[PDB]
RNA sequence: GCUUGAGUCUCGUAGAGGGGGGUAGAAUUCCAGGUGUAGCGGUGAAAUGCGUAGAGAUCUGGAGGAAUACCGGUGGCGAAGGCGGCCCCCUGGACGAAGACUGACGCUCAGGUGCGAAAGCGUGGGGAGCAAACAGGAUUAGAUACCCUGGUAGUCCACGCCGUAAACGAUGUCGACUUGGAGGUUGUGCCCUUGAGGCGUGGCUUCCGGAGCUAACGCGUUAAGUCGACCGCCUGGGGAGUA
RNA sequence: AAUAUGCCAC
């Protein structure tokens, strides 16, 4: 659960329009922000398996969106992974 | 900034020290920038069951808009303060500024 | 020897025996009687008549304290909840309070395993 | 004979109103079932929560005999 | 289940009122329930069975209301 | 960190070592060291009083402050250090007036932590207060038995003493042995357990690891000869004796406390 | 290219969903003491056991562990295993209304990886109650059982491992279509909230039953009906899920 | 409360 202001910042810094909340890079950036936030939580709650399942679901959704972006428009994918610091 | 409802019941012998408790607690919250939204002293009420063999105690209600941090220092305050015989702090959906049903 | 006037009668009626104890209002026991001590073994030890006899015997054993009225506190699920109080009032104490004080854990420990007779 | 809280529009049973809370506890301090009291399920859950909080705050007994 | 014998309340009616207060509290039912430990599987099974039999009885009741016997 | 070793050799096969990485790797603080010569278990008569002691690595005594006298002056934990003289680790702290000192390291302490002693000290781990000010139900360490004498109870690694009650000028404590002892209310104590709680998980793995700590071999009594030990003697592996110390006192279960001077401070034995 | 699949955002919603920390009262047990006597406890009867060294009962004050009466509901949440006192911190999912956004980004899944009741194992703790093992009493032809009286591991915690259950709605996941009725629970809209009313619409869930299907029993819009996609699995019984 | 068993074509 990202804060509403954090979601707004991510949309504003990754999408063409401030109302562009469904763009592929917007979705991937939201997923990456939440995963980075949750890493610290799961460093201290190793036995929170039910939450870890939702984290893994976000991981897989981000992977699917990244594959879609890569096989569609490659340059956007490369710029996105550059701005997000994802290895692949 | 989360809305909290703090109810703490004080040893009757310290009925005179309760105003000092309230002043220092509200000072702490306002210094932490949190706003007290409601505050009412139930006075000394009889107890539905004895606590530490005490049958009466001095109830204090206060609704605040304090950061969770300063709420935690008030938690430790109630813990290590031997006069506050029982405390309960609750998250509320919104601030409550009305009048409590016991007024 | 000591005069108490106002006493409390604890009845403890389990499925097998009834213990009736008269105390002052401080828990200091003044006397007691049991269905097993009233001459009942086994099949008969846990019957309302046995509880009645035990209560009568306890009432007579606590006579010289001059007890006039009794609180009554009942514990357990046994048959000796009914005839015991009847026998107390028939003995003559003014029964002013009847309370059930049966322990009911608010969960509590784990009861013994269920029998398979 | 229905749920008084949904008859009144109140959506939370505030635990500080022992005058209302008493209506829904037996004299032995137990909570009265929703079947008996006619309260709908949501307000029965809210009511049980409020009763438990009041019992913690000693505004209600956990039981009659203490 | 605490009662107070009031003014001009005879013993028999005081005992009767105490009996009804004890039954209203249901204490003996809980004590006979707690005498032994019954597994959670047994608790769930017998709760489901009691509910099933109640539903079947009420359906049979308001179905046989529409049945003539003699 | 409890790190098992690898069985690269029979002496290393079973070795388990607690490698704390926060420990200072430099040399200890010089102005608080002292000479500490070994004894071998020999007293001033030169006879072996305590057997099975001798050898071992040379060590230097670290003047650890068990009194926490400097009260009212906050002290910041400069660093944590390895003390050879004890199971626990020590902590070089530095007061605001420029004095450095060593303290027993409580659990969860790090470099940069603030600690304080005195009546008005904040009731937080690492701090030192008298027990009439420490809340009941607390867990403490470095407990004093006489006011101002210095800490003596719960100083080993990972131990702690629970303040279970307060009765007037006394307070009742539960010690690690299970004993229930009365201690004057003005005896100081320090909050929290003692650090290095993993110390008991280390396995020495070989005889040399014991010898490095000055623990000489322990001959079983039954291997001796009847002139040497009550258990000695026998054509074969014989016994038939009730197990006794080398000096004839029964050694299994025969209680030996006899201090009626302090029997009045024991509320309950450890049995 | 498009949007009706899929997904994101905005507002709220209900919940024993999870992890961490604290605390509350009831109760059993034990310890110290007071009153107080000869029984208690147990059973189908009985005895072992407890008790005149003063039990049981009753009262006071402590200690400690475990589980959360009533609410409680073929109620709720969860992918499953499962989860129920209260409070706080971190956190996952579902759902509804209106709009905007992306534009097939989807469904399934061999091998792989994760989770996975209980019992069990390793280390360190803890240990009230219950209780395999065990011992005694009884029952019996015998009774290494049921019953009784005690009782250890273990149930509890931290971490690690096991990876199995009648792990079951014995019913793989996803999607579409095909008469109903009575509920339960959770939102949302209209009016009249004109008496908590009706009138719709969503989500999940329980019972009965229609066509159809089934060997029958039965399932029956939450299909075992009519179809599509992918995967798993079966080929007489025993041997054997064993070597 | 205890109440074990039933081999000779059909
Ligand atoms: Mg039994
Ligand atoms: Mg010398
Ligand atoms: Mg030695
Ligand atoms: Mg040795
Ligand atoms: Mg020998
Ligand atoms: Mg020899
Ligand atoms: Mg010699
Ligand atoms: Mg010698
Ligand atoms: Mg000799
Ligand atoms: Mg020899
Ligand atoms: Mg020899
Ligand atoms: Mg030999
Ligand atoms: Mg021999
Ligand atoms: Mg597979
Ligand atoms: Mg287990
Ligand atoms: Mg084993
Ligand atoms: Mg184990
Ligand atoms: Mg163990
Ligand atoms: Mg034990
Ligand atoms: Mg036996
Ligand atoms: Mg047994
Ligand atoms: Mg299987
Ligand atoms: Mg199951
Ligand atoms: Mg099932
Ligand atoms: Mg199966
Ligand atoms: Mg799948
Ligand atoms: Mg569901
Ligand atoms: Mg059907
Ligand atoms: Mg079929
Ligand atoms: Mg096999």
């Amino acid at each position: 659960s990202l804060s509403t202001e954090a979601t707004a910042k991510i949309v504003s810094e990754f999408g063409r329009d401030a109302n562009d909340t469904g763009s592929t890079e917007v979705q991937v950036a939201l997923l990456t922000a939440q995963i980075n936030h949750l890493q610290g939580h799961f460093a201290e709650h190793k036995k929170d398996h039910h939450s870890r399942r939702g984290l893994l679901r976000m991981v897989s959704q981000r992977r699917k969106l990244l594959d879609y972006l890569k096989r569609k428009d490659v340059a956007r994918y490369t710029q996105l992974i550059e701005r997000l610091g994802l290895r692949r | 900034m989360r809305h909290y409802e703090i109810v703490f019941m004080v040893h009757p012998d310290q009925s005179e020290q309760v105003p000092g408790m309230i002043e220092r607690y509200t000072a702490a919250i306002t210094g932490a920038e949190g706003k007290i939204h409601r505050l009412e002293d139930w006075g000394r009420r009889q107890l539905a069951y004895p606590i530490n063999k005490l049958h009466k105690a001095h109830y204090v209600l206060m609704n605040v808009e304090a950061p969770q941090e300063v709420i935690d220092e008030l938690e430790t305050t109630f813990r290590f303060n031997d006069a506050v015989i029982r405390s309960m702090v609750m998250r509320t959906k919104h601030a409550v500024t009305e009048a409590s049903p016991m007024v | 020897r000591k005069q108490v006037s106002d006493g409390v009668a604890h009845i403890h009626a389990s499925f097998n025996n009834t213990i009736v104890t008269i105390t002052d209002r401080q828990g200091n026991a003044l006397g007691w009687a049991t269905a097993g001590g009233s001459g009942f073994r086994g099949s008969r030890k846990s019957t309302p008549f046995a509880a009645q006899v035990a209560a009568e015997r306890c009432a007579d054993a606590v006579k010289e304290y001059g007890i006039k009225n009794l609180e009554v506190m009942v514990k357990g699920p046994g048959p000796g909840r009914e005839s015991t109080i009847r026998a107390l009032n028939a003995a003559g104490f003014r029964i002013t309070n009847i309370t059930d004080v049966t322990p009911i854990p608010h969960x509590g420990c784990r009861p013994p395993k269920k029998r398979r007779v | 004979k229905f749920c008084r809280f949904t008859a009144e529009g109140v959506q939370e049973i505030d635990y500080k109103d022992i005058a209302t809370l008493k209506n829904y506890i037996t004299e032995s301090g137990k909570i009265v079932p929703s079947r008996i009291t006619g309260t709908r399920a949501k307000y029965q859950r809210q009511l049980a929560r409020a009763i438990k909080r009041a019992r913690y705050l000693s505004l209600l007994p956990y039981t009659d005999r203490h | 289940p605490v009662i107070k014998v009031r003014e001009n309340e005879p013993f028999d009616v005081a005992l009767r009122r105490f009996k009804r207060s004890c039954e209203k509290a249901g204490v003996l039912a809980e004590v006979r329930r707690r005498e032994f430990y019954e597994k959670p599987t047994t608790e769930r099974k017998r709760a489901k069975a009691s509910a099933v039999k109640r539903h079947a009885k009420k359906l049979a009741r308001e179905n046989a209301r529409r049945t003539r016997l003699y | 960190a409890v790190v098992k070793c690898k069985p690269t050799s029979p002496g290393r096969r079973h070795v388990v070592k607690v490698v704390n990485p926060e420990l200072h790797k430099g040399k200890p603080f010089a102005p608080l060291l002292e000479k500490n010569s070994k004894s071998g278990g020999r007293n001033n008569n030169g006879r072996i009083t305590t057997r099975h002691i001798g050898g071992g690595h040379k060590q230097a005594y670290r003047i650890v402050d068990f009194k926490r006298n400097k009260d009212g002056i906050p002290a910041v934990v400069e660093r944590l250090e390895y003390d050879p003289n004890r199971s626990a680790n020590i902590a070089l702290v530095l007061y605001k007036d420029g004095e450095r000192r060593y303290i027993l390291a409580p659990k969860g302490l790090k470099a940069g932590d603030q600690i304080q002693s005195g009546v008005d000290a904040a009731i937080k781990p690492g701090n030192t207060l008298p027990m009439r000010n420490i809340p009941v139900g607390s867990t403490v360490h470095n407990v004093e038995m006489k006011p101002g004498k210095g800490g003596q109870l719960a100083r080993s690694a990972g131990t702690y003493v629970q303040i279970v009650a307060r009765d007037g000028a006394y307070v009742t404590l539960r010690l690690r042995s299970g004993e229930m002892r009365k201690v004057e209310a003005d005896c100081r104590a320090t909050l929290g357990e003692v650090g290095n709680a993993e110390h008991m998980l280390r396995v020495l793995g070989k005889a040399g690891a014991a010898r490095w700590r000055g623990v000489r071999p322990t001959v079983r009594g039954t291997a001796m000869n009847p002139v040497d030990h009550p258990h000695g003697g026998g054509e074969g592996r014989n016994f038939g004796k009730h197990p006794v110390t080398p000096w004839g006192v029964q050694t299994k279960g025969k209680k030996t406390r006899s201090n009626k001077r302090t029997d009045k401070f024991i509320v309950r034995r450890r049995s």
